[PDB]
C-alpha cells in the first residue's frame, strides 16, 4: 500500500519531472531495450532505429498515464481503469516485464534528479511504480 | 545445467514412458488455459475462448506436438542445451518474437502435466530432476536473444 | 481477482485435499527444498531431508493457513492478516520464493488429484495460491 | 553474460572514475532502505530504524565498500565470474545463508546508485553494459548454491 508518505515524495518527485515526463518515458524505454533485450519482442512492430520517433511516441504515452496516476494516486485502479483493460485483453505483455521498466524509470529519475533521488524517495517512487505496474496486470485471468 | 548421474537416468526412465505428441498437446493447452495472456502468440488457431476451446483445439495440440518433440530431442543433449536450442531460440527471438519468460511458464505447466499423468511415480526427488531440465531447456532457448 | 468458478474450484479441490491437507503442505516443501535449494537458505535451523519432524510440522502450519484462507476466500487480507504481518517483519521471505512453493502445491496437488486436476481448476488453484502469496507479501514496505 | 569489447571497455572507463567508499555505501544502504525486508540479514549492524539511520550506519557503509571492493575485483575477471566468485558463493549459501534473489536486488540498487552519481554520463549503453555486469555478478555468486 502507499503511504501518505509515498504519495507525498511521489507527488513532489513527479512535480519537479514535471514537462521532461515524456522524454523521460521515452528514455526509460530506450534504456529497457538496451539493457533487457527481450523486451524488444513486444515490439516487433516498431521502428527501433536509434532516436525512433514511434518510440519517442510511445514515452509519451507511458509518461502521460504515469502522471495521471500521481495525479490519482489515492485511486489508481479506478484512474487506470481502461488503460488496465487494453492491457489484460491486448497487449498481454507477461508481468515480469513491468519490473524491468519499473527499474529503467527508476535509472532515468536518477539520472536527471540529483537532489530529490534520497533513499526515502527511491523507496516511495519503486513503491509507486510497483502499484501501477500491479494495476496494469491486474485483469489478466 | 549439472544433472547428476542418477537424476539423468531417473530423467530418462521416466520420459520412456512419454506419450510426447500427448504430453505436448496437453501441456501447450494448459499454459493457454492457466496463463491465458500467453494466447497472444496464437491467434491464428481460431477458438481459444474457453478452458476446452484450448484444450481441445486441434491447432494447439498439432503445434504441442513439434514443441515437446524437440523438447523430446534436447533430452539426449542434456550437456549442452544452449547448442542444442541454439537455433530455435534465434527463431524464437527473431522471427516469432517470443518473451522467454514464456519458456520458463511452459516449463513448470510440462512438469504440472507431468505430476498429473503419473501420480506418485513423479517422485520428489524426479521432480527435482526435471526441474533442472526445464530450467535448462528454458535458459537454452533464452540464450540468443538480442 | 477470484472469480465465482475460481472459488468454486477452489473449495472443491481442496475439499477433497481434505484430511491430506498437512500430507501434502509436508511434501510439497519437500518438493520445494528437492527443486529449488535456494529456498533452504530460510530454513537453516531446520533438518530438511525425507522424514523430518520438522517439515512435517510446518507443512501442516502451512496446510491449515490455506484452509482457513479456502473458508475465507472473500477476505483473505483479513483473515490471513496475522500471518502477513508476520512474513512482513519476521520472517521476510523474498516473493520469489511463494511462486516456488505455489507451484510445487500444485504439482503436489496433480499427483495426488488425477480426476479433480483439470486445466480449468489447475488455473483457479495457481490464482488462489498467487493471491494468498500477494496477501503475505503486501506488508512487506 | 557476454560483453562486448566496446562495452568491457565502457564498463572499465567508468568504474576507474567510481568513489567506492560513496557508491559501495549507497547501494547497500539503498538495498535496506527500499527493500527493508533485507534488513533481515544484518541485525548486527546495530541501528538500522530510519533512512538517516542506515545510510549513516559505519557498519553499513564500512560493509558496502567491501562489498563493492569484491565487485572491483569481479571486473578484473569478467571473462570467468563464476571462478573467481566461486568462494563467495559458497559462503553466501552455507555460512550467511542469503537467497540469492537479493542479489538481483543489490545490483538493482547499485545500478540506481551509479546513475544517481554520473547523471547523463550514466548513458544508455553505459547502463546496458553494467546490467550485464550485475547480472553477471548475481548469477556468478548464486552459481555454487545447494
Ligand atoms: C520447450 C519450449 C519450446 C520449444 C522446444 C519450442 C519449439 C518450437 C518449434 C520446433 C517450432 C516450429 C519452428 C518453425 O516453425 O520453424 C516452434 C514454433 C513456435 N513457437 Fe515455440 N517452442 C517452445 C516454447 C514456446 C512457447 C512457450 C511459446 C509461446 C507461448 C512458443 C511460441 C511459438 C510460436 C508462436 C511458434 C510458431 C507457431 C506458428 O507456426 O504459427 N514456443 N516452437
Ligand atoms: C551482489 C554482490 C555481493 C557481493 C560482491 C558480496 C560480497 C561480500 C563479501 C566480500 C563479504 C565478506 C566476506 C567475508 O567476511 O569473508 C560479504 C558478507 C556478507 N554478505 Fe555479501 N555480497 C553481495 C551481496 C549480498 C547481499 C545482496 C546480501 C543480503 C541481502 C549479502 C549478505 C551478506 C552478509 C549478511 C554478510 C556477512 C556480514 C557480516 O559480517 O555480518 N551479500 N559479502
Ligand atoms: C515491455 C513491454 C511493456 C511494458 C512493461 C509496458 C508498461 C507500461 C506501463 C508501466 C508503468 C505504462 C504506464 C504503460 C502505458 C501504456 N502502454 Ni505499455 N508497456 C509495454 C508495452 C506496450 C505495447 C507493446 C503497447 C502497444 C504499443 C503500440 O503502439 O502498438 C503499449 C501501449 C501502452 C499505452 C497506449 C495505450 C493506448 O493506445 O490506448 C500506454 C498509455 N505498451 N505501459
Ligand atoms: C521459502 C520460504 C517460505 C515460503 C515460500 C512460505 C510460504 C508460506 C505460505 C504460502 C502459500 C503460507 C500459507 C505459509 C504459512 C506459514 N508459514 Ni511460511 N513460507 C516460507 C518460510 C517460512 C518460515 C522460515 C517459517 C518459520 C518456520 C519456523 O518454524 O521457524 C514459516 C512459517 C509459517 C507459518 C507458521 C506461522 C506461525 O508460526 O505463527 C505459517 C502458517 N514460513 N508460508
Amino acid at each position: 500500500v502507499l503511504s501518505p508518505a509515498d504519495k507525498t515524495n511521489v507527488k513532489a518527485a513527479w512535480g519537479k519531472v514535471g514537462a521532461h515526463a515524456g522524454e523521460y518515458g521515452a528514455e526509460a524505454l530506450e534504456r529497457m531495450f538496451l539493457s533487457f533485450p527481450t523486451t524488444k519482442t513486444y515490439f516487433p512492430h516498431f521502428d527501433l532505429s536509434h532516436g525512433s520517433a514511434q518510440v519517442k511516441g510511445h514515452g509519451k504515452k507511458v509518461a502521460d498515464a504515469l502522471t495521471n496516476a500521481v495525479a490519482h494516486v489515492d485511486d489508481m485502479p479506478n484512474a487506470l481503469s481502461a488503460l488496465s483493460d487494453l492491457h489484460a485483453h491486448k497487449l498481454r505483455v507477461d508481468p515480469v516485464n513491468f519490473k524491468l521498466l519499473s527499474h529503467c524509470l527508476l535509472v532515468t529519475l536518477a539520472a536527471h534528479l540529483p537532489a530529490e533521488f534520497t533513499p526515502a524517495v527511491h523507496a516511495s517512487l519503486d513503491k509507486f511504480l510497483a502499484s501501477v505496474s500491479t494495476v496494469l496486470t491486474s485483469k489478466y485471468r | 545445467v549439472h544433472l547428476t548421474p542418477e537424476e539423468k537416468s531417473a530423467v530418462t526412465a521416466l520420459w520412456g514412458k512419454v506419450n510426447v505428441d500427448e504430453v505436448g498437446g496437453e501441456a501447450l493447452g494448459r499454459l493457454l488455459v492457466v496463463y491465458p495472456w500467453t494466447q497472444r502468440f496464437f491467434e491464428s488457431f481460431g477458438d481459444l475462448s474457453t478452458p476446452d476451446a484450448v484444450m481441445g483445439n486441434p491447432k494447439v495440440k498439432a503445434h504441442g506436438k513439434k514443441v515437446l518433440g524437440a523438447f523430446s530431442d534436447g533430452l539426449a543433449h542434456l550437456d549442452n542445451l544452449k547448442g542444442t536450442f541454439a537455433t530455435l531460440s534465434e527463431l524464437h527471438c527473431d522471427k516469432l518474437h517470443v518473451d522467454p519468460e514464456n519458456f520458463r511458464l511452459l516449463g513448470n505447466v510440462l512438469v504440472c502435466v507431468l505430476a498429473h499423468h503419473f501420480g506418485k511415480e513423479f517422485t520428489p526427488p524426479v521432480q527435482a530432476a526435471y526441474q533442472k531440465v526445464v530450467a535448462g531447456v528454458a535458459n537454452a532457448l533464452a540464450h540468443k536473444y538480442h
